[PDB]
């Protein structure tokens, strides 16, 4: 049985500017099996009322997940992703770098 | 330009939590247009995109019954694979189904498609000339004379050359306004200096649609893709899509590197500079 | 619109 890690980015629907509301994306993707959690972050702690895509596969039959919430980003506020996975020992953090 | 029709059926087998879960995804070209999760409470297939609302209720219950009896059939297949390699009940088993016709820009029939998964790995897919069968190991060899014996390949290609690609074309005209548009993608260059005498060149395309692109780094105006980084294709959440490619050079050398965007909605594929 | 035909691996 293949076991695949999934691959992590987190970024804005739109060009990210203070003040402004937009969303913040967490795609998930590449990883077998389907069982995932995947949490949005507002400076460590769990944001509410996240939704997230359907779940569907590529064309190598790995998953991917589209996690996504509304915010207004300010200049002095962490934001990242925490995604666990039977691939991983520990769930893992990536934060959102304003430019990628 | 090209056009395609593809469903999605996945099932995950919980041992000691109940039935397996089933979930399945329609989708015309890179957009989306229903889905069914059996753990959910509507126990129906349900619209979403805005251009299938418009079938009428015979659409919606003839979907949801063979939905739920394509639920029911991957049911029976966890165990029988469970069998096929002798695998005891405690672990959790992943079934994949994929199946769609692909048409030209004239929208005749140009390619089908069936393909079946174990635990992510190929089991046994229909062969281009929707007759044969391709078989990955010996268990998908039982499938394979069993699906022989019950003529199964026939069955598919009449709907895989006739229903599928007649209501692919259906749901092309109902939603021309969002099926048949094609984003442009908009570009962009970020730089952010690694270290002394390296700097990174990022090619940035945002807000295209479909997902297909192709972004290249070149040196000199000949291609190097010695350094050059490509994440994979993500969706921006309002329909369109994003990506970017990236690679480092030797500072102010940094006007010998052009980025090159290849998309359906560009007239003129693009040149970037810095 | 889905293909009716049920199939047993």
């Amino acid at each position: 049985m293949i076991q695949r890690t999934p691959k992590i980015q987190v970024y804005s629907r739109h060009p990210a500017e203070n003040g402004k509301s937009n969303f913040l994306n967490c795609y998930v993707s590449g990883f077998h099996p389907s069982d995932i959690e995947v949490d949005l972050l507002k400076n460590g702690e769990r944001i509410e009322k996240v939704e997230h895509s359907d779940l569907s596969f590529s064309k190598d039959w790995s998953f991917y997940l589209l996690y996504y919430t509304e915010f207004t980003p300010t200049e002095k506020d962490e934001y990242a992703c925490r995604v666990n996975h039977v691939t991983l020992s520990q769930p893992k953090i990536v934060k959102w770098d304003r430019d990628m | 330009g090209s056009h395609s029709m593809r469903y999605f059926f996945t099932s995950v087998s919980r041992p000691g939590r109940g039935e397996p879960r089933f979930i399945a995804v329609g989708y015309v070209d890179d957009t989306q247009f229903v889905r069914f999760d059996s753990d959910a409470a509507s126990q129906r297939m349900e619209p979403r995109a805005p251009w299938i609302e418009q079938e009428g209720p015979e659409y919606w219950d003839g979907e949801t019954r063979k939905v739920k009896a394509h639920s029911q059939t991957h049911r029976v297949d966890l165990g029988t694979l469970r069998g096929y390699y002798n695998q005891s009940e405690a672990g959790s088993h992943t079934v994949q189904r994929m199946y769609g016709c692909d048409v030209g820009s004239d929208w005749r029939f140009l390619r089908g498609y069936h393909q079946y998964a174990y635990d992510g790995k190929d089991y046994i897919a229909l062969k281009e000339d929707l007759r044969s069968w391709t078989a990955a190991d010996m268990a998908a060899q039982t499938t394979k004379h069993k699906w022989e014996a019950a003529h199964v390949a026939e069955q598919l290609r009449a709907y895989l050359e006739g229903t599928c690609v007649e209501w692919l074309r259906r749901y092309l005209e109902n939603g021309k306004e969002t099926l048949q548009r094609t984003d442009a993608p908009k570009t962009h260059m970020t730089h952010h200096a690694v270290s002394d005498h390296e700097a990174t060149l990022r090619c940035w395309a945002l807000s295209f649609y479909p997902a297909e692109i192709t972004l290249t780094w070149q040196r000199d105006g000949e291609d190097q893709t010695q350094d050059t980084e490509l994440v994979e294709t993500r969706p921006a959440g309002d329909g369109t899509f994003q990506k970017w490619a990236a690679v480092v050079v030797p500072s102010g050398q940094e006007q010998r590197y052009t980025c090159h965007v290849q998309h359906e909605g560009l007239p003129k594929p693009l040149t970037l500079r810095w | 619109r889905l293909q009716s035909l049920q199939t047993y691996v």
